[PDB]
């Protein structure tokens, strides 16, 4: 079967060199007409073609990355490599390798991708803050953590309905998100509501009980 | 610049 | 470079209806060999993109016949008949005639739902955060449809553009609504220069804005 499998370093600091590997099986780059390309996707954003290599060593590059890209292959080992020098935050993306052939001239086969984060951030626990107000909406703000992810639950998981936990966004190299929960006004504050926030990378777990605001 | 399509 | 412009970027549909996606190349993508190398890919959540159509109108093997490509010159169209839930995701056109190879920005095929005004809630900075010199003001705009919405922060009645970050949830798989958070981050010093804070939402469900406010001095 035709398969492609990307691997990479997972995380790099700005200025470092990215070395990606595409290990394939089910075909050979010694076979006439064979080619492999690299395509990336910043999260929540679109696809960008980067580079391409053919069985006879012809290589094509996207000018948008200038002299930063180098594609190569080891047909003996069934591998294609992509090197990107001087990485910066904009190189944060999922990287895919994909095959085309002269007789099947389209990207029919893709790998699952390898995800890369480029950041100078250090591991940092979140600051967790209460968001206090027929139905009532409460929340918790989870601010200034790195790396992803955090997990947020409400009442240790017993409150699962009516919850919106929003995607994290970057603020000065650190992540922030909030979670909201909506419950009947008859259950709060008469009954407690607590947000539980775990950030595995920093070895932290915090509970924040929500109490009513005055303004 | 054209891409390869043999 | 060839720019590939897709329309629309968001496409709500009822199940079983037909969806039509437009893709226009900024210049000819007819290769010297005579073929037009326009491909369509579908990326479902958490998955790699998958091939649907090649050379404008040729269906890749295994692709349901409800997917069909057509076009002429520089104008291309992907048609998806009798839309099923499994068809939801992001569709990309792609030209491979010219280097660099280029994709369209992607069109998200999404579901239609019943109109619903957002439920809007505003929250002042917590005392815990203020102790540390920071002041985040949070506004939730929850469970609304359709997708488009205009959110403004006002401080002492005047619009505030700087320091605002927004986040959106994926369309809800149950009620097909959207939710968003808007967060205004200030220093405590900045926060203490004003008293009235307002989150204002305008949505097609009403000609009147939804306005939620608090006064700092009452907190």
């Amino acid at each position: 079967q035709v398969t492609l499998k990307e691997s990479g370093p997972g995380i790099l600091k700005p200025s470092q060199t990215l070395s990606l590997t595409c290990s394939f099986s089910g075909f050979s780059l010694s076979t006439s007409g064979m080619s492999v390309g690299w395509i990336r996707q910043p999260s929540g954003k679109g696809l960008e073609w980067l580079a391409h290599i053919w069985w006879d060593d012809d290589k094509y590059y996207n000018p948008s990355l200038k002299s930063r890209l180098t594609i190569s292959k080891d047909t003996s080992r069934n591998q294609v490599f992509l090197k990107i020098t001087s990485v910066d935050t904009a190189d944060t993306a999922t990287y895919y390798c994909a095959r085309r052939t002269t007789t099947a001239d389209y990207f029919a086969y893709w790998g699952q991708g390898t995800t890369l984060t480029v950041s100078s951030a250090k591991t940092t626990p979140p600051s967790v803050y209460p968001l206090a107000p027929s139905m009532v909406t409460l929340g918790c703000l989870v601010k200034g953590y790195f790396p992803e992810p955090v997990t947020v639950t409400w009442n240790s998981g017993s409150l699962s309905s009516g919850v919106h936990t929003f995607p994290a966004v970057l603020q000065s190299d650190l992540y922030t998100l909030s979670s909201s929960v909506t419950v009947p006004s008859s259950t709060w504050p008469s009954e407690t509501v607590t947000c539980n926030v775990a950030h595995p990378a920093s070895s932290t777990k915090v509970d924040k009980k929500i109490v009513p605001r005055d303004c | 610049a054209e891409f390869r399509h043999d | 470079d060839v720019l590939m412009t897709q329309t629309p970027l968001s496409l709500p549909v009822s199940l079983g209806d037909q969806a039509s996606i437009s893709c226009r190349s900024s210049q000819s993508i007819v290769h010297s060999n005579g073929n037009t190398y326009l491909e369509w890919y579908l990326q479902k959540p958490g998955q790699s993109p998958k091939l649907l159509i090649y050379k404008v109108s040729n269906r890749f093997s295994g692709v349901p016949d409800r997917f069909s490509g057509s076009g002429s010159g520089t104008d291309f169209t992907l048609k998806i008949s009798r839309v099923e839930a499994e068809d939801l995701g992001i569709y990309y056109c792609f030209q491979s005639s010219h280097v660099p190879l280029t994709f369209g920005a992607g069109t998200k095929l999404e579901l239609k739902g019943a109109d619903a005004a957002p439920t809007v809630s505003i929250f002042p900075p917590s005392s815990e955060q203020l102790t540390s010199g920071g002041a985040s003001v949070v506004c939730f705009l929850n469970n609304f449809y359709p997708k488009d919405i205009n959110v403004k922060w006002k401080i002492d009645g005047s619009e505030r553009q700087n320091g605002v970050l927004n986040s959106w949830t994926d369309q809800d798989s149950k009620d097909s609504t959207y939710s968003m958070s808007s967060t205004l981050t200030l220093t405590k010093d900045e926060y203490e220069r004003h008293n009235s804070y307002t989150c204002e939402a305008t949505h097609k469900t009403s000609t009147s804005p939804i306005v939620k406010s608090f006064n700092r001095n009452e907190c």
